[PDB]
C-alpha cells in the first residue's frame, strides 16, 4: 500500500545523493523512511506534514492514520525471512534520564514501529554513545560499528533505526573463476577489480525504456537483487528514468544464455541527510521552528542532524548489507 | 561420451558505472539502492 511511496521515495533521494557528489552510493530507502515517518508521530503542524511528504506521501489521498499503518505491517513483513533468508530491522528509542515524554508517543513509536525505549544519560555521553553504538553493532551483526561518534551532551532522545541483510545467491559464483579485470570508471581511467565470472541461465534482458540492461539475481529465500547496466552514454538518463512501476514490470518475466561478469563489491555510504532532505522539502524538523510537541511537552526541540550509514559486501556467495539511521 | 557442437553464449559484463538496488519480494519494498563507480573507491 506504500510500497510505490517508498520506491519513489528512494530514487527522489538517490537522484539527489547522485547530484550532490562522482562517489559510490549506497543507502538503505526502507531505513531512512521508517526512522522519519517514525519521528512525525511526535512532530506537529507543517514539520509533521513536511516529513510525511517528503516521504513522497500525499496527505491529501492516503490518510496519515493508514501511513503508519502501513509502516506497521511493512516492518512485520520485512521481519519474517523466507528462513534462507537473513532480514531484520530495529527501531530504538533513547531517552535521556530527565525526560518526561507524552505516553501516547511512546505506545506508538513501540506499537506502529514496534520501538524499543531505553533510558540512557545523555551526561555522559561516552557511555550513551556506547549503548547506541552497541544496539546498532549488535542489529547489524558488527556490519555497523561505532554508527555515533559524536554525540551532544544536552540531547534529550536518540531516534536510532537499523536493518540487517544476509542472502545467498540462488546461483552462487565459484570462487575459482573469480580473476582480476579491468573496471572502466572514466572514457580513460581503468582500474583493476576482482571481477565475479559465471556461465548460464540468467534473467538478463534490455528495457529499452531505461536503455540499459537489466540483470535479477535471485537470493535464496524472499529477496531479489537488481542491476542496471547502462548503454553507451546513457547512465544520467537511466537514473532519471527510473520508477516503482518500470521496476514492477522486469520481475513479471523470462531467461537465457549468458556469460556474465560481476565484480564482488565492499562499498558504504555515510550521509548527512540534513542537506539533502531538505531539499526534499523536509527543513522544519532542522529548524529552531520545529515543532516536537509529540514528544516532550518540556522544552521545544528540533533536529541537530540525520546520520544514515551503509554498508553492503558482495562475493560469490551472495550479499550481505547493513543500515542504520541514527 | 557423445560431443555436440556447443554455442558460445554471449558476454554481459558490469565493468563500468552501474546501478542497483536490493528489493524484497513480498513487500516489492527497496531495501537497498546504490551506484557503484569504481569498485576500488573506499
Amino acid at each position: 500500500k506504500i510500497t510505490p511511496n517508498l520506491a519513489e521515495f528512494a530514487f527522489s533521494l538517490y537522484r539527489q545523493l547522485a547530484h550532490q557528489s562522482s562517489t559510490n552510493i549506497f543507502f538503505s530507502p526502507v531505513s531512512i523512511a521508517t526512522a522519519f515517518a517514525m519521528l512525525s508521530l511526535g512532530t506537529k503542524a507543517d514539520t509533521h506534514d513536511e516529513i510525511l511528504e517528503g516521504l513522497n506521501f500525499n496527505l491529501t489521498e492516503i490518510p496519515e492514520a493508514a501511513i503508519h499503518e502501513g509502516f506497521q505491517e511493512l516492518l512485520r513483513t520485512l521481519n519474517q525471512p523466507d528462513s534462507q533468508l537473513q532480514l531484520t530491522t530495529g527501531n530504538g528509542l533513547f531517552l535521556s534520564e530527565g525526560l518526561k515524554l507524552v505516553d501516547k508517543f511512546l505506545e506508538d513509536v513501540k506499537k506502529l514501529y514496534h520501538s524499543e525505549a531505553f533510558t540512557v544519560n545523555f551526561g555522559d555521553t561516552e557511555e550513551a554513545k556506547k549503548q547506541i553504538n552497541d544496539y546498532v553493532e549488535k542489529g547489524t551483526q558488527g556490519k555497523i560499528v561505532d554508527l555515533v561518534k559524536e554525540l551532544d551532551r544536552d540531547t534529550v532522545f536518540a531516534l536510532v533505526n537499523y536493518i540487517f541483510f544476509k542472502g545467498k545467491w540462488e546461483r552462487p559464483f565459484e570462487v575459482k573463476d573469480t580473476e582480476e579485470e579491468d573496471f572502466h570508471v572514466d572514457q580513460v581511467t581503468t582500474v583493476k577489480v576482482p571481477m565475479m565470472k559465471r556461465l548460464g541461465m540468467f534473467n538478463i534482458q534490455h528495457c529499452k525504456k531505461l536503455s540499459s540492461w537489466v540483470l535479477l539475481m535471485k537470493y535464496l529465500g524472499n529477496a531479489t537483487a537488481i542491476f542496471f547496466l547502462p548503454d553507451e552514454g546513457k547512465l544520467q538518463h537511466l537514473e532519471n528514468e527510473l520508477t516503482h512501476d518500470i521496476i514492477t514490470k522486469f520481475l513479471e518475466n523470462d531467461r537465457r544464455s549468458a556469460s556474465l561478469h560481476l565484480p564482488k563489491l565492499s562499498i558504504t555510504g555515510t550521509y548527512d541527510l540534513k542537506s539533502v532532505l531538505g531539499q526534499l522539502g523536509i527543513t522544519k524538523v532542522f529548524s529552531n521552528g520545529a515543532d516536537l510537541s509529540g514528544v516532550t511537552e518540556e522544552a521545544p526541540l528540533k533536529l541537530s542532524k540525520a546520520v544514515h550509514k551503509a554498508v553492503l559486501t558482495i562475493d560469490e556467495k551472495g550479499t550481505e548489507a547493513a543500515g542504520a539511521m541514527f | 561420451l557423445e560431443a555436440i557442437p556447443r554455442s558460445i553464449p554471449p558476454e554481459v559484463k558490469f565493468n563500468a558505472p552501474f546501478v542497483f538496488l536490493m528489493i524484497e519480494q513480498n513487500t516489492k519494498s527497496p531495501l537497498f539502492m546504490g551506484k557503484v563507480v569504481n569498485p576500488t573507491q573506499k
